RNA sequence: GAUGUCGGCUCAUCACAUCCUGGGGCUGAAGCCGGUCCCAAGGGUAUGGCUGUUCGCCAUUUAAAGUGGUACGCGAGCUGG
RNA sequence: AGGGAAACAACCCAGACCGCCAGCUAAGGUCCCAAAGUUGUGGUUAAGUGGUAAACGAUGUGGGAAGGCUUAGACAGCUAGGAGGUUGGCUUAGAAGCAGCCACCCUUUAAAGAAAGCGUAAUAGCUCACUAGUCGAGUCGGCCUGCGCGGAAGAUGUAAC
C-alpha cells in the first residue's frame, strides 16, 4: 500500500469532502488519465489493485504516473466494544476523491490499450470515473 | 443458458436480443455463450 | 458490389482444371471462365510450382494479366520440416516434439532482405516468428 | 480562425450560470494593454470546435462582436473540472508592437528512426509540450519542431537542444531554467 | 433497402380477392388462403401486388414488411409446394398418419392435419409438402422434438442443413 | 406496582436461498454416474449409543434425512436434566 | 389545538376569546371512496415505471451537437476467385492462417495480409478489407442529455399508490 513515511500525528478528524477538484484535474506528466467524475474514498489497496491492473495490462512499456496519495489515517473501533472509550486506533489510510481528480496517467501506449487498460483500472474502483486526454 | 448481470457478446457469432423484456444472447457457434439476463 | 474479407483461397497452383480438391466453392461472385489461364509464358524456376499455395486476390476487369512486386508463398506450404506431411491433432495440447530455430542456411542462401523487413537483424526476427502458432516457438 | 461574438451587459454568478443553462452560451473578456476590458459571450458549440484544433492556442483568431473585428490571441482557459468544457473563454488583444507571451506545442517528429530505440532498446519520454514563448504576433508557431532522431539512449534533450524559429523567445530559456523537454530511457 | 416497398411480383396464377380490409389469396396448387390484413396497412392493386404503411410509427414499420413477406410466402406456397427434407432413422409412411420408431419401445405414430401431407422417398427420410410454410415449419419442428440430435454419436431427426454441434469424448 | 431461561415432549404455521420427487439448459454430459445454473413450495423429509444438551461425534437406515422466520414458535399445554 | 403529509409529540401550512347552515385563502389538492378540472396547449413515458435500489449490462425509446463512409454506384444477402525455388527453420505414427519461447513489403504486369482466429480433437470441404463487369442505392460507428429495462430473493394475507 501507499502511506506517509511518518505523520506529524496519528488520528485525523473525520471531515468533509467538499467541492471540485480543481487542483490535480489537468494531464500533467502524461498523454492520457483515468479523471474522477464522482466524490468518494480511494483506500490504498484499491488504488494498489488498480495499480497492478495497469501496470500488468500495458505488458509492453510506457510510464505510469500514481496521482492519488492517501494521507487520511482512519480508524476503527473493534467488536464487542463499548462505545466512547477514546478514540480507536489507526487501521488503513484513505485519499479523498473529488470529481475531477485525476487518479492515474500513463503515456507510451497507444489511445485503444490505454483505454482499455483504464477500464481495467476504473473496475477495481469504487468511483466513477471517466477517460481525458492531454489538452 | 447461463445467468448473469452482464449478459456480454463472448464472440463474433454471439448476438444480443431483447426477448420478451429479457436481455439474451444467442450463439450461432457454441451454444456455452447463450446466456440469459443481464 | 461486393464487400467482405478474409477471403479462402486454396486449389492445386497454376491449373485450375483440378477441383474436387475443393470443388464447386463459390455462387457468390459472378466472374467469367476466360480470365486466369494466359499468363504462363515467362518465367519458371522462381517460386516453387504446382504446390497448393494461393495468390489472395482482388479482382479488376482488364484482361492482362497482372503481377505484384512481391515472390513470398506464405500460407499452405510449410507443414512439413524433416520430410513428414500430416497436420497437428490438437493445438497446445499433445506436447510431444522439440523444436527451436537451429538449421536455416539451406534457406539463408537467398534471404531476399528486400521483401522481408527493413534490414538483416530483422530479416532474424521474421524467421524467429515465422511457423510458430500450431506447436513450435523460437528461442534457439 | 474566426469566433463570434456578443456584448454582454450582465455579469454576476447567477448570470453566468443562466447564460450556460439556459442559453447554452458561455461567457467571456476581450483585453489588451491598450484598451477597456470587454465582457463577452460566446457559445459553447462554437468555441468547442476551435479547441479541437491543434493550433488553437497559438493563432490569430479574428473576433467578431458586433461589426467590430478584433484579432485575439487566446490568453486564458477555464473548463469544468469533472466534466470538461470550456466555461469562460479569457482571450487577449493582439497588436502588431507587442511581446505577446503564448504557450505553443511541441511536436516530437521522427521517433521511430531514433538511435537509443533502434539499436538500443528503449522508449521516448515526452516530459513536456506546450512550451510557452515570447513573440510578435508575426512569428507565430502553430508547431515548435522537436527533432528526436540523433539521440541516444540515456540521453536527454532540453530547452537549449532545440530551435527557437526565427525570433521566437522561449521563456524559461531567458531564466536559469532550462527545462528537460524529452527523453530516452531504458524500458521497464 | 427496406421489403415493404419491395412489391409482391404476383404470377399469373394467383387470383387474388381485394375486400378492403383482408386479403384472400386463391389458386392453382393449394388455395383459401386468407389473412386478416391490420388496420395500419394499405393494400393496393397493379399488374402486381405492393404495400405502404399508413401512420409515423416504429410499430407499423415491423407490420407493413411482415405484411409483405406473409404475403409473399402466402402467394409463393399458393404457387409452389413449401417442403423441407428431414433426415431421421426408419420411416414407415403408410397414410395420412406417419409411422417412426426413434430408438424407444414405442414408435410413435404422429397425424397429419389438413393442408400438409408428407412422403417416403427413400429409407432414412421425409419430404414434406404445403401450401404454407407456417404450417410446413411447424410440423417439421413437431416432428423433430420427438427426438432432438443427440450430439456424440449422432442420433435423431435432422434439418436438411448440417450444423449440428458434434463433440468428442 | 414482574414480558418466568436452555433443552426435550406435544402441536404446529409460513418463506424459499429445493434435501427428495417433477421440468429444463450448458458441460471438460459415450452410458451408470455427475458438476453447475434456471423453473417449481404439491406431498414427503430417520431410529439409536454418548452428553442436560442445542450442536457435534459415531452406529445403522432412507428417495431424502433441506435451510430459515414464528417472544432464538410453543411451561394460564407437560417436563425440569 | 386546527389543516396537510393514509394512520404519524418534534415535518409542511398556520398560532384556537366566544357564537354563525356567510365569504376568501395557505400548505396540500381537484376520476370514485372524498370537497374541488375526467380543465386547456405542447411533449415524454408501455414499466403499472409512477407506486422501493447500487456497481455494472442492454439495436428500449425521445432530443441535440459532430466526423467519415455517402450513385465514378456504400452497410448484410446471388452469376470466376485461387503462384513464377524449397523438405522458409533443434522436430524424424502427425508440428501451414490458434504450443513454455513471435511476427511490415524485389513477379511475366490491370491483381492482394511470411495472419486479430471456428473447421473433417488434424489432412480433401470453409465465415473477415475486395484496384471490379453485375441487383440500385441513403445508411453505418461513438459523445451529451430526458424518460424507461434487467441487476431485484422471506417468512400470518394482496401487503412499498
Amino acid at each position: 500500500m501507499l502511506q506517509p513515511k511518518r505523520t506529524k500525528f496519528r488520528k485525523q478528524m473525520t471531515g468533509h469532502n467538499r467541492g471540485l477538484a480543481h487542483r490535480g484535474s489537468k494531464v500533467s506528466f502524461g498523454e492520457y488519465a483515468l479523471k474522477a467524475t464522482s466524490r468518494g474514498r480511494l483506500t490504498a489497496r484499491q488504488i494498489e489493485s488498480a495499480r497492478r491492473a495497469l501496470t500488468r495490462h500495458v505488458k509492453r512499456g510506457g510510464k505510469i504516473w500514481i496521482r492519488v496519495f492517501p494521507d487520511k489515517p482512519v480508524t476503527k473501533k473493534p467488536l464487542e466494544v463499548r462505545m466512547g472509550k477514546g478514540k480507536g486506533g489507526v487501521e488503513y489510510w484513505v485519499a479523498q476523491i473529488q470529481p475531477g481528480k485525476v487518479l492515474y496517467e500513463i503515456e507510451g501506449v497507444s489511445e485503444e490499450l490505454a483505454r482499455e487498460a483504464f477500464a481495467l483500472a476504473a473496475a477495481k474502483l469504487p468511483l466513477a470515473t471517466s477517460f481525458v486526454k492531454r489538452t | 443458458m447461463k445467468v448473469r448481470a452482464s449478459v456480454k457478446k463472448l464472440c463474433r457469432n454471439c448476438k444480443i436480443i431483447r426477448r420478451d423484456g429479457i436481455v439474451r444472447v444467442i450463439c450461432s457457434a457454441e451454444p456455452r455463450h447463450k446466456q440469459r439476463q443481464g | 458490389k461486393k464487400i467482405q474479407a478474409y477471403i479462402k483461397l486454396q486449389v492445386k497452383a497454376g491449373q485450375a482444371n483440378p477441383s474436387p480438391p475443393v470443388g464447386p466453392a463459390l455462387g457468390q461472385h459472378g466472374v467469367n471462365i476466360m480470365e486466369f489461364c494466359k499468363a504462363f509464358n515467362a518465367k519458371t524456376q522462381g517460386q516453387e510450382p504446382g504446390l497448393p499455395t494461393p495468390v489472395i486476390i482482388t479482382v479488376y476487369s482488364d484482361r492482362s494479366f497482372t503481377f505484384e512486386t512481391k515472390s513470398t508463398p506464405a500460407a499452405v506450404l510449410l507443414k512439413k520440416a524433416a520430410g513428414i506431411t500430416s497436420g497437428s491433432a490438437r493445438p497446445n495440447s499433445q506436447k510431444v516434439g522439440t523444436v527451436t530455430r537451429a538449421q536455416l542456411e539451406e534457406i539463408a542462401k537467398t534471404k531476399q532482405a528486400d521483401l522481408t523487413a527493413a534490414d538483416l537483424d530483422a530479416a532474424v526476427r521474421t524467421i524467429a516468428g515465422s511457423a510458430r502458432s500450431m506447436g513450435l516457438n523460437v528461442e534457439g | 480562425f474566426i469566433v463570434n461574438a456578443q456584448v454582454r451587459s450582465d455579469l454576476g454568478k447567477g448570470a453566468s450560470r443562466r447564460l450556460r443553462r439556459n442559453a447554452g452560451l458561455v461567457p467571456a473578456v476581450v483585453y489588451g494593454g491598450d484598451k477597456e476590458p470587454q465582457s463577452v459571450t460566446l457559445e459553447l458549440r462554437e468555441i468547442a470546435k476551435l479547441l479541437e484544433n491543434e493550433a488553437a492556442f497559438s493563432h490569430v483568431i479574428a473576433l467578431n462582436v458586433g461589426g467590430v473585428k478584433e484579432t485575439v490571441l487566446i490568453k486564458a482557459l477555464q473548463r469544468h473540472p469533472a466534466k470538461g468544457f470550456v466555461m469562460h473563454a479569457d482571450f487577449l488583444r493582439v497588436v502588431a508592437d507587442h511581446k505577446l507571451t503564448a504557450h505553443v506545442p511541441l511536436h516530437f517528429i521522427n521517433e521511430e528512426v531514433a538511435v537509443g530505440v533502434k539499436q538500443a532498446g528503449g522508449e521516448i519520454s515526452h516530459t513536456i509540450s506546450e512550451v510557452e514563448v515570447s513573440c510578435l504576433p508575426k512569428d507565430l508557431p502553430e508547431f515548435i519542431e522537436v527533432d528526436m532522431a540523433k539521440v541516444e539512449l540515456g540521453q536527454i534533450v532540453h530547452l537549449s537542444d532545440l530551435k527557437a524559429p526565427k525570433g521566437v523567445e522561449l521563456v524559461q530559456l531567458a531564466h536559469g531554467n532550462d527545462l528537460a523537454v524529452a527523453n530516452i530511457h531504458a524500458s521497464r | 433497402s427496406r421489403v415493404a416497398k419491395n412489391p409482391v411480383k404476383l404470377p399469373a396464377g394467383v387470383e387474388i380477392k381485394l375486400a378492403g380490409q383482408q386479403l384472400s389469396i386463391k389458386g392453382a396448387k393449394g388455395a383459401l388462403e386468407l389473412k386478416v390484413h391490420p388496420s395500419v396497412e394499405v393494400i393496393q392493386d397493379s399488374g402486381e401486388l405492393r404495400f405502404a404503411a399508413r401512420n409515423g410509427d416504429q410499430q407499423t414499420r415491423a407490420m407493413a414488411g411482415t405484411t409483405r413477406a406473409l404475403v409473399n410466402n402466402m402467394v409463393v406456397g399458393v404457387s409452389q409446394g413449401f417442403e423441407r427434407k428431414l433426415q431421421l432413422v426408419g420411416v414407415q409412411a403408410k397414410g395420412q398418419v406417419l409411422s417412426l420408431s426413434l430408438g424407444f419401445s414405442h414408435p410413435v405414430d404422429y397425424e397429419l392435419p389438413a393442408g400438409i401431407v408428407a412422403e417416403t422417398p427413400s429409407q432414412t427420410d421425409i419430404l414434406i409438402k404445403g401450401i404454407d410454410k407456417q404450417l410446413v415449419g411447424q410440423v417439421a419442428a413437431e416432428i423433430r422434438d420427438f427426438r432432438p440430435p443427440e450430439p456424440y454419436k449422432g442420433k435423431g431427426v435432422r434439418y436438411a442443413d448440417e450444423v449440428v454441434r458434434r463433440k468428442e469424448a
